[PDB]
């Protein structure tokens, strides 16, 4: 069942697959998961701003 | 809104 995205935090490849890692709203970080990019079609805006920010950083 | 499946499983 689905759940509401605060953001994500991180980024990691296993397997040859991209994974994120989730902060869930209304949770803390022991509840944080690692997700496949596949799950992750809805968090378009998250996803960027994680992305931006990560480019800001280099 | 931003929503997703969570992954409750996993490697064992």
């Amino acid at each position: 069942d689905v759940f509401e995205v605060e953001k994500i935090l991180d980024m990691k490849t296993e397997g040859g697959k991209v994974l994120y890692k989730v902060r869930w709203k209304g949770y803390t970080s022991d509840d944080d998961t690692w997700e496949p990019e596949i799950h992750l079609e809805d968090c378009k805006e998250v996803l960027l701003e994680f992305r931006k920010k990560i480019a800001e950083n280099k | 809104k931003q929503t997703a499946r969570k992954s409750t499983g996993g490697k064992a």
